[PDB]
Formats: C-alpha cells, sequence, structure tokens
C-alpha cells in the first residue's frame, strides 16, 4: 500500500433526537390555557 | 311514528389494564458517509540552492 488514506475510520458525530416539548403547544396554550387538575 | 329508536355513546374503556396498546413509537437512526477527496496541487517552484 503505497497510499494509505483514510478509507473507514471516519469521524461519527451524532446528532441530537430528545426533545423536552411543553405539554400542549403555545398555540393551544394561549387558547386553551392549562389548569392543573 | 315520532319516537327516539336508537342512541350511540361515546363510551371508552378505561386502560387499568392493557387490553390496547395503541399507536406504537420506537427509534430509528440513519447513517450518511462523507469521505474527503484530495484536489489536484498548486506548485510554486524554487531554484534548490
Amino acid at each position: 500500500n503505497y497510499n494509505e488514506k483514510s478509507q473507514r475510520d471516519f469521524r461519527v458525530v451524532t446528532i441530537g433526537y430528545n426533545l423536552a416539548a411543553s405539554r400542549q403547544d403555545e398555540f393551544a396554550e394561549r387558547i386553551y390555557p392549562t389548569t392543573v387538575i | 311514528d315520532l319516537a327516539v329508536i336508537g342512541f350511540e355513546l361515546d363510551t371508552r374503556f378505561t386502560n387499568t389494564n392493557r387490553r390496547q396498546r395503541g399507536h406504537l413509537l420506537q427509534t430509528r437512526a440513519l447513517q450518511f458517509r462523507h469521505p474527503i477527496p484530495m484536489h489536484a496541487p498548486v506548485t510554486l517552484p524554487m531554484d534548490t540552492m
């Protein structure tokens, strides 16, 4: 192998996916304000 | 014949027992591979001395 150029040992970057959404969206919250029962 | 003949109820079960699963929810992942190419050179010659 005269030329040893990286082919498999690539950098792996993980894209985030978890979210902490706020009950019903602000659109729904402004229309239907939340009351805790 | 003016009368009520039938009815329908908006009734649901209370799933204290897991009678229904509902919709499923699962995790997936995709991979994208981006190898970096080498480009043609540009050279600046110099006299070796």
